[PDB]
């Protein structure tokens, strides 16, 4: 207990003082990067100890130090949750933000603001681990919209370009917009039962709560980019690269998905939800990889590949096997962290070029960035006994064998599929074939920095998957007797997309011309949603506002 | 057809503005002109002493660097986080609550040195 | 800072270090070793761990089922 | 306007980079782009402007659904991934008049520098003045090009933000 | 109240007697320590109030009001001396002794124990306010707008004076603390009816309700930076005291006499935030903000649960510092462009760099950013109207979401884009501006660590 | 980093405020 | 499942009802039925604080199970044996559900022919 | 610096695909002048690039000599029980 | 982003370096002052695809309307170094 809950808050407080030497003292300006970066080298050690101790023996605190407010029969104190999610996703999280802090000195070396830029890198992170930590529901909100704000300030880390301003009103639009879901939550289980802290929530268990549980699923609807308010998600690679790959695509995003995983014990008993977070996932990660095969720019297909895995993560918690959907997110942090570092590699040494239209031929020219390309893409689709296959496999195991609704199950097989063709086009377009960029090289990937994160992450690639899957204690009964072929269907999906993505290929080398199909067009173009909303809301609200 | 004799004069003269302009934008070698700023002894150890470097001189250096961190930045907020929590946050009700350990069959309890009752026989399975 | 210890080349495939090949080999051949001992020690996960049973071929005398006039 | 020269002209670039974009590979754009350049040349010979017009008509509307729905960008190009990007860093040269002397001084020579070309500035100012007077068309100039210099020592007229107008990449 | 009540006195013959040249350091330095010495006012007990004299007393919901109304003063100092350097001197020290009234008002305004006390100082304010906003008013444009007055006269202010008086003759008495021990309850009719409107009307034009809310824009425009700031930080709030006080003896025909004003509130604030995104000034985008942020207190105020009355005050407080810190960022840029277009500068953040700092915590604060007491008073306000009835989270949600985009898009013009390439007069911020947002921000982030002494007399 | 001299004067806004 | 096409596209009343089974008597056919036996005690499994869920009659090997790798950390492949026990054990559980299943199903169809024949 | 361009005359689209465009040209009639810019991209060493199933098999060859091996060390230590 | 340094001298020489292998041109007629139009004889369109290769060649797009303006080889190197501000 003693070290359990003192080491458990040495991280919140040790990742914490690089913000505040900000404020005061001045010891060391010019070298703040490499300062933080050794709190979260130190953060992610110190981290393991606790997680070691609940491995060992299940061990499982509550932290309730200081008392803030009561507001009359309300008691409202800094209540830090340190169980089987906390435990397991800090160290997950601190690993992979630290090669990224590391990626960062060097793709962000000569922006003069590198300073300013691992500050909000910093302040995010804290922020994160006050949403995963937190106790009650209060405390969830200072995270979530913690987060929120500081995507907003990340996102238009280039404030000169229009665009980026865009993009980041339009993170903050949606999410806000989910979050009327989490105060309806809040304002529910005050009204209803009498606290904001999950453990009397849990103790309650209300029969009937369809009500709040609409509301926590809309949190995670904006929060994680799902089906009717995804569009942010894309959009928000504007900033730079180590922002997409530490928020947008590691953590940040998963936080909608945090929070329902944190409500299994009431959603659970409540079919009705089930249901609607089935569907709402089977749409989304469909949808999605769907758009994500006509895409034509390396960040915004690993964009499009996020969303589309996060609604695998959506379809865990409805088909009621919420300790996968856990699982899923920390295996799929290491390599959409690792395939974001890569496509920085690229984009730095082909002069800022994100079009994969223009890439090529760098299968030999940067072998230490194709290496890890490879070993991230085929986690991904679901490569036996990688990082990937211990998460995505069981979820399709576990949706092929219950309950659930026909199309849904069958719309996660076919994105599924998806996920193979567009984990090629990646690949085929930047690595195989022929140059095409433009001639003077500079490709030089030769720097210590960028090789040591792209190493590290690489390892989590393949290892992290197997050590995490091994020591986490049992929650569930696992179904391991099924049809063949259900058995398999993950792995034959898998290898028939990748038939028809290759044939595809080659077709674009052969000398006919090009046909426009709707089908295609939809797919380029987001399906039009961005086109038609982004341009029929912001005109009904804009001119209706005069009257 | 391309710049009438005007503009080509006009883009000319410009062009030769442009770049003196550019050009007077160098630095000179003694710039920036900076005032010394003071170096204590701590500073000059490390500026001499691994001046020649080489890999077993400069191990102690790294190692230096990451004690003074572990022990500014580790072992003296775990105090503080020690001190706070057993004598301020475990000396009230239900600060820190956690999960009663899981008892298996066939345990023994360090408070009472009880020991649980076997399990019944498992029916004998092939295994 | 190596004063660009990698030299730029025009129309022409890039210079390379010895040391950066040697460590992509490394990881990527390292890849294959971990996926191959996997399927050889746990062949199981990827093909089943136990033997589905067919429903039909099963007895009545198992399933009970009384006769048709019973 | 553009006249019907330049504007079949911009067409062919238009049309030619978004098939750039189609084909993908270099060796199918190139056998490509020489089909579209036999039809451009076909009717280069037509000397009849109002069929030439015609022409155009159908050629822009065969372009509109010819087009790529993501036609490549080039990405320091108006629509493209760093547009705008490096505006954030460039500062405009007046606000060097609100240094402090203290921080002037860590920067001597280039600030004594500095004064010599303001001091340019402020004399060729009333020269300037008066060589758009005189060339000026009353009734308002009808285009917006200027004079170049036609004196020796003389600055072609409004030329200090073209020259000093911040670095395409300052930081 | 007294020990605050003399030493406010005691600024009139310090400004006068003053050196030529040390004025406003004597009234700055001499009306921050009267600030000082009101944070005696927090000896709050949990049963009873703290009642000085026959005449005053300071209870939980007055004294965040005092303390923050005596913290004001300095900040007036600090934002006016700027652009009252060439008035001479006699004028000069006439706006100073302006704006000390205005301070002896609003003190013995929030505790007046009887409500004639309170109504006639409640209506002497309109004197130093509108000699402030008209005669060292930025705007000679000749508005006309006094049938906003003859309005508010003529259905405000004198409808509660003979209410008021007729209470009395019914009553007995109009001391507060009687009128908790002897009230009755307002039988439904149609002569009640006259009489609740009367006792409301007056305090929902100060708000303003929407409907009434006008005038706000209007005046904010006119007025100096110091009239904004007090107009905005505690004007406002005169009402919403005047609400909470008074709402004691209107029970129950508050339960559906308050129908229509709730409709006007809960549809108010969407239709002022939308309008928000569409102005071209910045004090009339903030002026509207205004106008959407008191339609919370006017809900919470009128469905009276305890829940919502800590709500009010904490948003009465959160927003005063928060509005007026957004109306001194408004006018540091006026005293360099010279106009209150929003889009004439832009890209500031490239010239600013701290000053667009400021403007970032402002608008987080305003856009309500947890852990903030800007949230706290919201989330208490949107908890109690869900109990009210579920579908207000509807409206209150859409609040929340427009809110946000009006608070960032004021940031996004005006600090972000490319910067205005013929403004060459951006000189640096001076101290005086940097202090002056730090004096609003410090206080209102630090509130957030011990959130109670701003929770009412509910708490 | 890569080059000598070619340190360019970057301008700024007064940060001594 | 092929089985669902019986059911949706397939005659209805001869297919189980995968919510509403069974809908026979235990013994409609099974002179001398066996019941199911727990080998774990209520408290054991109280106590262990096994998931709810979990507490099904093959616990005693899952007990076993988690006791072994509490006693084994650091080594998290030690108790191999133990997993397939409890995982085996769980795969004769799933198979008895099956012949659940199929039980249901033969009876269905069973009583579908002899009313037919005595209703011809 | 110097960054001395390489010697026009080397880029030829004879033994390029590019060549193979050329004749497909000529069938129409028509001669691509641009071909020998495109030279670079199909010579020089970008020449041979290995397909999908390549990359996916890069390292194999180490992988199953490693793979081998170890089986044996598990198969001999055991054998040594 | 590493060192991508631009030098007149190093620009003229990759325009010429395009230029040569223009197989309409010949590579000894080719001059700094060498008129398309005129000494090297060339369509308007032909004019076209000289600007779409020097965009490739330094990836950076050259407006339509200063396209047209552009009519010889020097004219061309001296709008990269403006656009790209090389001075020495
Ligand atoms: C609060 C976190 C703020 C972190 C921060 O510094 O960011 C400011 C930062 C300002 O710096 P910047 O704009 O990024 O760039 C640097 C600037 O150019 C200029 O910054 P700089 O780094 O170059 O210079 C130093 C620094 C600071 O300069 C200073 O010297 C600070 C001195 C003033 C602080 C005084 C505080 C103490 C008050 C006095 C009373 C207490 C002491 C008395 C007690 C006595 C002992 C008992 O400057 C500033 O930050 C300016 C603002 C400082 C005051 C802000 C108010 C605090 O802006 C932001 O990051 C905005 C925050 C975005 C939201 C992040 C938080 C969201 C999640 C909520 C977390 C909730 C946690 C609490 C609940 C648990
Ligand atoms: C957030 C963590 C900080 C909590 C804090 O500020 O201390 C408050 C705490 C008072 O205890 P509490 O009963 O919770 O009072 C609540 C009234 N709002 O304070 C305490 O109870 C203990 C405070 C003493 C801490 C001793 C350690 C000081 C370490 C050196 C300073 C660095
Ligand atoms: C309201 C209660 C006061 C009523 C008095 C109304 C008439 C006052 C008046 O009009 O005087 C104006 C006078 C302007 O004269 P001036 O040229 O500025 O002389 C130098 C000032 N020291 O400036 C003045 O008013 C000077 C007197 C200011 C009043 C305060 C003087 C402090 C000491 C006596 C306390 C008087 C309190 C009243
Ligand atoms: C113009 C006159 C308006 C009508 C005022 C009136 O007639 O009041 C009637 C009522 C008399 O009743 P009273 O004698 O006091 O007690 C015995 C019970 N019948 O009077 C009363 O009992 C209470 C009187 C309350 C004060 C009346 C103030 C007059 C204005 C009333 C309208 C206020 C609303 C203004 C419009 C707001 C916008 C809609
Ligand atoms: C404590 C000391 C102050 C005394 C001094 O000026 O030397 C300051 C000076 C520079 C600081 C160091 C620099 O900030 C960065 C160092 C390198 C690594 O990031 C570990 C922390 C690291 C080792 C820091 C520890 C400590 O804060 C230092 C060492
Ligand atoms: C259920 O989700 C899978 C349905 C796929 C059709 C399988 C048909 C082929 C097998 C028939 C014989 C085996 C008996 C189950």
């Amino acid at each position: 207990m003693n070290m359990f809950s003192s080491l458990s808050l040495v991280t919140l407080l040790l990742l914490t003082m690089p913000i505040m030497m900000m404020s005061f003292n001045t010891y060391k300006p010019s070298n703040y990067p490499l300062y933080v970066k050794t709190a979260i080298s130190y953060a992610f050690i110190t981290s393991m100890i606790p997680t070691m101790m609940f491995i060992h023996s299940g061990q499982e605190l509550i932290i309730s130090n200081w008392h803030w407010l009561t507001i009359q029969t309300l008691k409202l104190s800094l209540s830090f949750k340190m169980d089987y999610f906390s435990m397991m996703f800090i160290p997950v999280a601190l690993f992979v933000t630290w090669s990224i802090m590391e990626f960062s000195m060097w793709y962000m070396y000569s922006d003069p603001n590198i300073n300013k830029f691992f500050k909000y890198l910093l302040l995010f992170l804290i922020t994160m681990l006050i949403l995963v930590t937190a106790n009650n529901l209060f405390q969830l909100f200072i995270g979530w919209e913690g987060v929120g704000i500081m995507s907003f300030l990340l996102i238009g880390w280039w404030y000169g370009r229009a665009d980026a301003n865009t993009a980041a009103l339009q993170a903050i639009l949606y999410n806000r917009i989910g979050d009327i879901g989490f105060i309806l939550a809040m304002a529910w289980f005050l009204t209803n039962l009498n606290t904001w802290d999950l453990q009397q929530i849990f103790m309650l268990n209300p029969s009937d709560s369809n009500m709040p549980l609409i509301g926590l699923a809309l949190a995670a609807t904006g929060k994680s980019a799902q089906f009717g308010l995804h569009p942010w998600l894309p959009s928000a690679m504007e900033g730079p690269t180590p922002v997409s790959a530490l928020l947008h695509s590691s953590t940040m995003v998963v936080a909608g998905i945090f929070l329902l995983i944190r409500f299994y014990p009431l959603t659970e008993n409540n079919k009705y939800i089930q249901s609607i977070t089935l569907c709402l996932g089977a749409i989304t990660t469909l949808f999605t990889a769907m758009c994500a095969l006509t895409q034509n720019d390396i960040k915004k297909i690993i964009a499009f590949s996020t969303s589309s895995q996060l609604g695998l993560m959506m379809v865990t918690i409805g088909i009621n096997q919420p300790y996968l959907a856990f699982l899923h997110i920390c295996t799929h942090a290491f390599f959409k962290a690792m395939l974001f570092m890569c496509s920085g590699s690229i984009i730095h040494s082909l002069n800022d070029e994100q079009d994969i239209r223009k890439m090529g031929g760098l299968f030999k020219a940067m072998p230490f960035t194709t290496t890890a390309l490879i070993v991230g893409s085929l986690a991904l689709t679901g490569m036996p006994f990688l990082t990937g296959f211990y998460s995505k496999d069981l979820i399709i195991e576990a949706a092929n064998t219950s309950y659930t609704n026909a199309w849904a199950l069958l719309m996660t097989l076919i994105a599924t599929s998806f996920t193979a063709i567009y984990s090629t086009r990646i690949i085929f377009f930047a690595l195989l074939g022929q140059p095409r960029f433009p001639t003077l090289v500079n490709i030089n990937e030769n720097n210590p920095l960028l090789i040591n994160s792209i190493k590290r992450l690489l390892i989590g690639s393949l290892f992290a998957g197997y050590i995490i899957s091994n020591n986490i204690p049992p929650t569930t009964i696992p179904q391991m007797t099924m049809p063949y072929y259900l058995k398999t269907t993950a792995l034959i999906v898998t290898i028939l997309g990748f038939i028809l993505a290759l044939e595809i290929s080659n077709m674009t080398k052969n000398l006919k011309y090009h046909y426009p199909s709707n089908a295609f067009k939809f797919s380029t173009l987001l399906g039009y949603f961005p086109t038609i909303m982004h341009r029929l809301a912001p005109y009904m609200n804009l001119s209706m506002s005069q009257k | 057809s391309g710049y009438t004799p005007e503009e080509k004069l006009r883009l000319q003269q410009l062009r030769e503005l442009r770049r003196r302009w550019l050009k007077d934008q160098e630095l000179s070698p003694r710039e920036p002109v900076l005032p010394p700023q003071r170096v204590s002894p701590v500073e000059r150890f490390w500026n001499k002493f691994l001046q020649d470097g080489a890999l077993w001189k400069n191990v102690i250096y790294k190692t230096y660097r990451h004690s003074i961190f572990a022990f500014t930045h580790v072992l003296i907020p775990v105090w503080i986080i020690h001190y706070y929590l057993k004598y301020h946050v475990t000396t009230k009700p239900y600060t820190i609550v956690e999960k009663k350990p899981r008892i298996f069959p066939g345990d023994t309890i360090l408070e009472t040195g009880e020991v649980i009752p076997p399990m019944k026989e498992f029916p004998d399975q092939h295994h | 800072g190596g004063g660009a210890h990698i030299e730029p080349r025009y129309r022409q495939f890039p210079q390379l270090t010895r040391s950066q090949v040697i460590q992509a080999e490394f990881f990527s051949a390292t890849m294959w070793f971990w996926i191959l001992w996997r399927f050889w020690h746990d062949s199981d996960a990827v093909l089943g761990h136990f033997p589905y049973p067919d429903p039909s071929q099963w007895t009545d005398e198992e399933l009970g089922i009384p006769p048709d006039d019973e | 306007y553009l006249t019907h020269q330049q504007k079949v002209l911009r067409l062919y670039k238009r049309a030619l980079r978004h098939l750039e974009s189609w084909c993908i590979h270099r060796d199918k754009y190139r056998y490509f782009a020489c089909l579209l350049r036999a039809r451009f040349d076909e009717h280069k010979n037509e000397k009849d402007m109002v069929k030439a017009t015609q022409l155009l008509r159908e050629a822009e509307e065969e372009f509109w659904h010819g087009q790529h729905p993501q036609p490549y960008i080039f990405p320091e190009s108006p629509g493209g991934t760093s547009y705008e990007r490096y505006e954030c860093y460039k500062v405009p040269e007046w606000c060097l008049d609100d240094w402090h002397p203290s921080e002037k001084a860590m920067y001597p020579d280039y600030f004594a520098k500095r004064e010599q070309w303001k001091k340019l500035r402020r004399e060729s100012w009333e020269r300037e003045v008066k060589q758009l007077q005189e060339e000026t068309p009353v009734g308002g100039p009808r285009t917006e090009a200027l004079p170049p210099a036609r004196k020796q020592g003389d600055l072609p007229p409004l030329w200090w933000h073209i020259v000093t107008r911040p670095r395409e990449r300052p930081m | 109240m007294l020990k605050y009540i003399i030493p406010t006195i005691m600024l009139m013959p310090l400004t006068w007697l003053s050196k030529n040249n040390m004025i406003w350091v004597n009234s700055t330095a001499h009306s921050l320590l009267i600030s000082f010495t009101s944070l005696l006012l927090m000896n709050q007990f949990g049963d009873n109030s703290l009642n000085f004299s026959l005449l005053f007393f300071s209870d939980s919901l007055s004294t965040p009001l005092l303390i923050l109304t005596m913290w004001l003063l300095p900040l007036m100092l600090m934002a006016s001396q700027h652009h009252l350097s060439k008035e001479n001197l006699t004028r000069k020290k006439l706006f100073i002794t302006m704006l000390i009234s205005l301070q002896l008002f609003l003190i013995m305004t929030f505790t007046a124990m009887e409500l004639i006390l309170f109504y006639i100082l409640f209506e002497a304010t309109l004197v130093p306010t509108l000699i402030i906003i008209t005669r060292w008013g930025n705007q000679t444009e000749r508005l006309n707008a006094g049938l906003y007055f003859l309005f508010y006269t003529l259905a405000g202010s004198l409808p509660l004076l003979v209410a008021l008086i007729y209470i009395q003759n019914t009553v007995g008495s109009l001391n507060f603390l009687m009128l908790q021990y002897w009230v009755q309850p307002v039988h439904n009719s149609w002569s009640n009816v006259f009489m609740w409107l009367a006792c409301m009307m007056a305090f929902m034009v100060k708000m303003p309700l929407y409907g009434l809310h006008l005038w706000l824009p209007k005046a904010h425009v006119e007025a100096p930076i110091a009239g904004s700031m007090v107009l905005a930080a505690v004007l406002l709030k005169l009402g919403g005291y005047g609400m909470l006080r008074i709402t004691l003896i209107l029970n129950p025909m508050t339960d559906f006499m308050a129908y229509p004003f709730i409709m006007l509130s809960l549809w108010g604030m969407i239709m002022t935030s939308s309008i928000c995104l569409r102005q071209t000034d910045l004090k009339s985008l903030i002026a509207y903000s205004s106008v959407s942020h008191m339609a919370l207190v006017i809900v919470a105020i009128l469905i009276q649960t305890p829940w919502s009355y800590m709500g009010a005050t904490a948003l009465m407080i959160a927003h005063g510092l928060t509005s007026s810190m957004l109306f001194c960022l408004a006018n540091s840029n006026y005293e360099r462009i010279h106009s209150r277009t929003m889009i004439l500068a832009r890209g500031l953040q490239t010239l600013l760099p701290l000053m667009a700092t400021w403007w970032l915590l402002a608008s987080l604060t305003n856009l309500a950013l947890p852990p903030t007491i800007n949230l706290i008073g919201e989330l208490f306000v949107v908890m109690s109207t869900f109990s009210w009835s579920n579908i207000t989270i509807i409206l209150m949600g859409v609040n929340m979401v427009i809110t946000a985009l009006y608070s960032l898009y004021m940031l996004i013009m005006t600090q972000r884009g490319k910067y205005t390439y013929h403004i060459n007069n951006i000189s640096p911020s001076f101290t005086r501006e940097n202090a002056l947002m730090s004096l609003h921000i410090l206080p209102l982030l630090l509130l957030t660590l011990n959130p109670k002494i701003i929770l009412g007399p509910l708490y | 980093s890569g080059d000598h001299g070619k340190r360019l004067f970057i301008i700024k806004p007064s940060g001594f405020y | 499942g092929a089985h669902l096409a019986r059911r949706y596209l397939g005659d209805a009343s001869v297919e189980p009802d995968p919510l509403r089974m069974p809908t026979f008597p235990p013994d409609y056919g099974f002179p001398e039925r066996k019941e199911r036996e727990m080998v774990a005690t209520q408290q054991e499994m109280n106590d262990a604080q096994l998931v709810l869920q979990q507490r099904d009659y093959c616990a005693h090997y899952l007990i076993r199970f988690l006791k072994c790798k509490r006693d084994s950390f650091p080594n998290f492949l030690a108790c191999k044996h133990e997993r397939h026990d409890w995982d085996y054990c769980e795969h004769l559980d799933y198979v008895k559900r099956m012949k659940e299943f199929e039980r249901e199903r033969r009876l269905l169809q069973r009583k579908k022919r002899r009313e037919q024949r005595e209703a011809d | 610096s110097k960054m001395e361009l390489p010697d026009y005359k080397q880029w030829k689209i004879e033994g390029t695909p590019l060549e193979t465009v050329q004749e497909k040209l000529a069938a129409r009639g028509l001669r691509d002048p641009w071909g020998r810019n495109e030279a670079w991209r199909y010579m020089g060493g970008f020449a041979n690039n290995v397909s999908f199933v390549g990359a996916l098999l890069k390292g194999f060859k180490w992988g199953f000599a490693a793979f081998v091996v170890a089986i044996g060390a598990e198969y001999y230590l055991e054998s040594q029980k | 982003s590493d060192a991508p340094p631009l030098t007149l001298e190093g620009i003229k020489d990759r325009v010429l370096y395009v230029l040569k292998l223009y197989d309409k041109i010949d590579p000894e007629k080719l001059s700094v002052n060498s008129h398309f139009m005129k000494d090297l004889g060339l369509d308007s369109l032909d004019q076209v695809e000289i600007i779409m290769a020097m965009e490739d060649e330094f990836g950076f797009e050259i407006p339509d309307i200063d396209a047209e303006k552009l009519m010889c080889p020097q004219e061309i190197v001296d709008y990269i170094a403006d656009k790209k501000d090389v001075y020495e």
